[PDB]
C-alpha cells in the first residue's frame, strides 16, 4: 503493501 | 523486506512511519528519504515512490 506504512 | 533499513544501517525502530518502492516493495523510514509527515509520505507514494538505487535506475 500500500505504499505507506505506520505501526499501531 | 521490513525489519532492516539499509539507509539507517540497521537500528529499526515502529515508531517512525515508513514508505515503499513501487518497483522493489523495500521499505524505508520517512525521515532517511527527507519526508516531513505521514502526508508527505502519501504525496511521495501517490507519485509512485522509488528506493535508493531506482534514483539512477528509474525516476518517476
Ligand atoms: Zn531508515
Ligand atoms: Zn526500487
Amino acid at each position: 503493501k500500500g505504499g505507506a506504512k505506520r505501526h499501531r | 523486506s521490513l525489519v532492516t533499513c539499509p539507509i539507517c544501517h540497521a537500528p529499526y525502530v515502529e515508531e517512525d512511519l515508513l514508505i515503499q518502492c513501487r518497483h522493489c516493495e523495500r521499505w524505508m523510514h520517512a525521515g532517511c528519504e527527507s519526508l516531513f509527515t505521514e502526508d508527505d509520505v502519501e504525496q511521495a507514494a501517490d507519485e509512485g515512490f522509488d528506493c535508493v538505487s531506482c534514483q539512477p535506475y528509474v525516476v518517476k
